DNA sequence: TGCGAAATTCCATGACA
DNA sequence: ATTGTCATGGAATTTCGCA
DNA sequence: TGCGAAATTCCATGACA
DNA sequence: ATTGTCATGGAATTTCGCA
């Protein structure tokens, strides 16, 4: 079998609803299933508009063979149906009530969740001024398995934002009060 | 008189060649020379003489010289003649440069992705959803290219645009001309927060900016073919635009620019398929070997008649936006110190330190 | 697939190489090149395949086919990738020319004065008691240069000058651009009725109208000098900046306009008495063998890549002013007449006939 | 003595009043002394401004040495003496009430009268627009004497206006009538 | 028949919207 | 049916003054 | 070891306000 | 304190297919 590698399939899904931040409510998050590299995109909703207005930014970019998600109804609509063919995109669809995808995705998708939850207490209404820092903190964080960043196997080149103070990812007892009173 | 006076008599003086009868006529001195008999004004005329020839339409070296040949003779004349020409003002000021400058530099290509931005606006273009402006950012090494509509070449859009583009990645430094988007403190600001070096091109020279300068003109080619029979809508053809010419190949680096960013194509028309049994590992080795053998351009052969800069130097800067019948050059300048072979600084006509192209000097003439 | 089944068998068909091996996988013709297992596409789908590889970018010859060897081969690809581009509308339409003109033509200088003037306006400039514009008659023979003030570049002030100009000659032809205020039907009867042929420039090409071009250079280079530090009041400096000119030396002439016209200076400062001597028709008969022994230049040497014109070519004209987003050239065009190395008639756009200059044409590429 | 050349002289005077024609009623007429060549001028008043005016024009394309006229008082003026100081012109002045110049010169203004009248007749008020027609019979007209017309003397060339058909000068017995009885 | 210096010629450069 | 031009100042070349 | 043709490289041209 | 660039298509050169 071939190696895997880049740009081989996208993960996509939907974060929210979050506190209104500049009116988004939602986070779309894509993940390549290779590098690990993640793409965060707000929108106002978990509609087939907003996922394909978001993505049509990122296949400007770069296209996938495939993209993989959940059986949401945005992505399992006729209207995204296509919008994938047009672009000669595969649509992969887990089965329903039984969510996968990889390890190395599974992980990413929980460090995502954790890392908007820690930065959401005290200011829930400012991540969308946060996610271009987000990113660039998932992106560069070190891999245990592949043993490099998502920015280094998908760019072959070190960083120029190195987060080497890797953070703790879990509350501290101040911030779990607090966001346990809203 | 005294010197002249010497003259008559046949006493010889250095200057005056001795096989030439000086005679006195009419109150004037004289002398018998083949183009004719011409009057030799004594020394302390002679400036004024040179002054009102060249005045009458402030003309060059040859063309005073005609002049006052047609009534005068006297040692060296020319020597007088450039004497005054330097210290025209109005004709060092107006007066147009015959001296090249240097051949150009081609800088190295930046050895990494991220390593340096290029960054400029174009526009205004007609009118598409509102938008009338597209900033346009180019990465120096790969020639990977993003671009964003605005409204306006302003800071606040492109704050906005580049937030939207370093959630990829922060580059080193970002190379802009000196347009006021780019100059403006609040932009500083924003750079100094993200550890972005900001580097300014000499100004009112878009040969620095030469790489997203020419970027710019693939855009506007390719805008223009899709746009042939149709209203100029360029607003939704971005995107298509950037996607298309960031997998175009450039035939002289026989790679695309996205191939040159990630080292493997993506899901796009006629995706090359060279490398699907390689690991990502092997990839990305392959792809630093690429990126260090890239062909480079080397300086051109220097003209015939090309200048270079001294230090100390009396230069003259190109006025900016010259007024109807005003100068096109300012007051001369001395050249403080040579930075390469083709940028200096110069100690300005106001009194400031300025740092300029050679393209936009010219050499004071007659010293 | 007629063609392409005798392949896979074995035997030998025109255009393949026999030493590889072709194989049938997954329902498409391959074979083990060099570079790698491409795809051999029957001859019916090729078209279909290089329009496809085109569009992406309408990339020309060497970025269009590196796009389809990513993929694909068959014999003489560039040969169909060729054939495409010289189809492509939009292609041939925005696209730049990478011909260089041949070089300039030195057309004689005309024998006697009168014979021809050359006309041109100079403006809009900063108002001068209530004027704009000034209309420059140069003779092309003596260089001899009449300033007059105008409001607009109008026919009828135009006119108004002429009949004031030649109280004193009438020329045998006038040259102009195609400026508004010279092609009018009231400039032609106005030139019918003296016997003068009017004689017009090709479009948007003020090198044909070089002469007086380069007069009006000296012109506002002498005003820019006489204004500095003052207030932009040219008005009353336009009989000074005539009189300065026509008596200023052309230093490869070695004589000034006013010599070359009249054979004698007037009272003017430093004004040459070489013939005081001579009878008039003595300085007449000096002055014909002076007209027809003065320095006239060549033709340069071509440059590397030049092309020149041939009857029943494609070419090109330049857009005129062309809109933003909108191509530079239009549709290709056949050539009629060479009436010299620089001047054709070809079959317009529109479907006139059009007398145009080579520098504002390109021949179609791909033919 | 050195040979007469052209800008050696230029003689002046003023022809009128005539009849008003575009707000004009004098004539400064200007007579090169070697060459014969005339220039015409309209004028508004025999006065120092009408004839410095007409004469920048003229002085903007050849200077001569002298200038020579009657005694009349726009050129005995103080001021018409520093214009011409002002350019290196010698003023010469015939003597009151006895009118000199030249032989040619003093034929050269009777044709110019008599030219004058004779496209006056009919047309009173129309001469501002023949000027120039005027001038160009008057320089392309044939010197008994020097076997050479003004042009020829003053630009060494035969003109692309040679004016074969010699005009009768003379009032035929129609003009005779009709201008008497103005 | 030859040398150093002055005088003259050569000619690339750039601007005429 | 029309077509580049020429002032400018360093450099290259010729000429001058003298022996 | 050499030929005709195809494939590749060379590089002047011009436009990015 | 900063620096020209690169798609384009004929032409020039190299390589290929075959003997
Ligand atoms: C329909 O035809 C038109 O509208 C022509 C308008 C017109 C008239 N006179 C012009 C121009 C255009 C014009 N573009 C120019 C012009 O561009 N001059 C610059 C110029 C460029 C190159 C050159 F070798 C000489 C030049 F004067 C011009 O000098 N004149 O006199
Ligand atoms: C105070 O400084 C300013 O106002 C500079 C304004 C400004 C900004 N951007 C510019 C220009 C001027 C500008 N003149 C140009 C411009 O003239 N471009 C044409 C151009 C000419 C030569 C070249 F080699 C490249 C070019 F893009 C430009 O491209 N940009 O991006
Ligand atoms: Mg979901
Ligand atoms: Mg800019
Ligand atoms: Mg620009
Ligand atoms: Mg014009
Ligand atoms: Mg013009
Ligand atoms: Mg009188
Ligand atoms: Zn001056
Ligand atoms: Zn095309």
């Amino acid at each position: 079998d071939r190696p895997q590698k880049p740009f081989d399939k996208f993960f996509i899904d939907y974060i929210g609803p979050l506190p209104p931040s500049q009116g988004y409510l939602y986070v779309l998050v894509v993940v390549d299933g290779m590098t690990g590299f993640t793409w965060l995109y707000p929108t106002k909703a978990p509609s087939t508009s907003a996922t394909v207005k978001s993505l049509n930014v990122l296949t400007s970019i770069a296209i996938p063979k495939v993209i993989h998600s959940d059986q949401g109804a945005a992505f399992t609509s006729s209207t995204f149906a296509e919008w994938a063919k047009e672009r000669g995109i595969h649509l992969e669809f887990s089965t329903p009530y039984h969510p996968q995808s990889s390890g190395k995705v599974e992980r990413k998708n929980s460090d995502i969740k954790r890392l908007l939850t820690k930065l959401l207490v005290g200011r829930p209404t400012k991540w969308y001024d946060l996610l271009p820092v987000v990113q660039l903190a998932l992106n560069n964080t070190y891999s245990p398995v592949l043993k490099y960043t998502p920015h280094q196997l998908l760019f072959g080149i070190d960083s120029n934002t190195p987060f080497a103070n890797q953070d703790t990812l879990d509350l501290t007892r101040e911030e779990e009060l607090s966001l346990l009173q809203e | 008189d005294a010197e002249l006076d010497q003259l008559l008599q046949g006493h010889y003086i250095k200057g005056y060649p001795k096989q030439y009868t000086y005679f006195l006529e009419d109150g004037k001195v004289k002398v018998s020379r083949p183009e004719g008999v011409k009057i030799i004004p004594p020394q302390s005329d002679r400036q004024k003489i040179v002054l009102q020839a060249h005045n009458l339409a402030h003309t060059g070296r040859e063309a005073t010289l005609l002049k006052i040949a047609n009534l005068y003779w006297w040692p060296n004349m020319r020597k007088d003649v450039v004497k005054q020409l330097g210290r025209c003002q109005q004709c060092l000021i107006t007066n147009a440069s015959n001296k090249a400058s240097g051949p150009i530099l081609r800088p190295d290509r930046p050895q990494k992705p991220f390593d340096k931005f290029f960054i400029d606006y174009i526009g205004p273009l007609p009118p598409s959803q509102g938008y009338l402006y597209v900033l346009v950012v180019v990465d120096g090494m790969t020639g990977f290219t993003w671009l964003y509509p605005t409204k306006a070449p302003s800071t606040s859009a492109t704050v906005k645009s580049l937030n939207v583009l370093t959630s990829i990645a922060i580059p080193k430094v970002i190379h802009s001309d000196q347009g006021a988007a780019f100059t403006s403190s609040t932009f500083a600001e924003w750079a100094k927060e993200r550890g972005i070096h900001l580097e300014f091109s000499t100004p009112y020279h878009p040969q620095s900016s030469g790489k997203v300068e020419r970027k710019n003109s693939d855009i506007k080619r390719l805008l223009t073919k899709l746009l042939v029979g149709r209203p100029t809508k360029w607003y939704d053809l971005l995107p298509v635009v950037q996607l298309a010419l960031n997998n175009t190949y450039s035939p002289v680096l026989k790679y695309t620019p996205h191939q040159l960013l990630f080292g493997i194509d993506s899901n796009t028309p006629f995706a090359n398929q060279d490398t699907l049994d390689l690991t990502r590992e092997e990839e990305l080795s392959l792809l630093q070997e690429i990126r260090t053998s890239l062909y480079h351009p080397s300086t051109p052969p220097a003209s015939s008649r090309s200048w270079s800069p001294v230090v100390g130097q009396l230069v003259q800067e190109r006025v900016a936006r010259p007024a109807s019948l005003r100068p096109r050059w300012h007051k001369p300048s001395t050249v403080l110190k040579v930075l390469n072979p083709r940028t200096v600084v110069i100690l300005d006509h106001l009194g400031n330190n300025r740092t300029v192209s050679i393209d936009n000097l010219k050499p004071t003439s007659h010293q």
